[PDB]
């Protein structure tokens, strides 16, 4: 169908490393840095 | 209506492409089979408008207070200063 409504039909996920300077792609957010485990607490509807 | 402050959380989202103009509140009632009886509904209706708000966050990420930037001069002074407490003086708003 011609795209007049929001698209819904379409459809990888390489491994995970930590503690080193790496490029990351978290659901479309692209950037570089160091990944370490935290102690902050998120409410169970927040992504970042 | 209560005398406290509670925040609303996003429950559900839906992809819908239709146009929407009216709504009708469905109602069902006890069948005593004497059959629907009398009604005592106590639902309220309000509407939204574009406004500017200032919100407060605690260390756990939840909302504790808010101020409407156009209610009275003091609210607009707080909105311009970007704070919740003020001292004596004259300010330009």
């Amino acid at each position: 169908e011609l795209l007049h409504a929001p698209a819904t039909v379409c459809g990888k996920s390489t491994n995970l490393v930590k503690n080193k300077c790496v490029n990351f792609n978290f659901n479309g957010l692209t950037g570089t840095g160091v990944l370490t485990e935290s102690n902050k607490k998120f409410l169970p509807f927040q992504q970042f | 209506l209560p005398q406290g402050f509670s925040a609303l959380e996003p429950l559900v989202d839906l992809p819908i492409g239709i146009n929407i103009t009216r709504f009708q509140t469905l109602l069902a009632l006890h069948r005593s089979y004497l059959g629907w009886t009398a009604g005592a509904a106590a639902y309220y209706v309000g509407y939204l408008q574009p406004r500017t708000f200032l919100l407060k966050y605690n260390e756990n990420g939840t909302i504790t207070d808010a101020v409407d930037c156009a209610l009275d001069p003091l609210s607009e002074t707080k909105c311009t200063l970007k704070s919740f407490t003020v001292e004596k003086g004259i300010y330009q708003t």
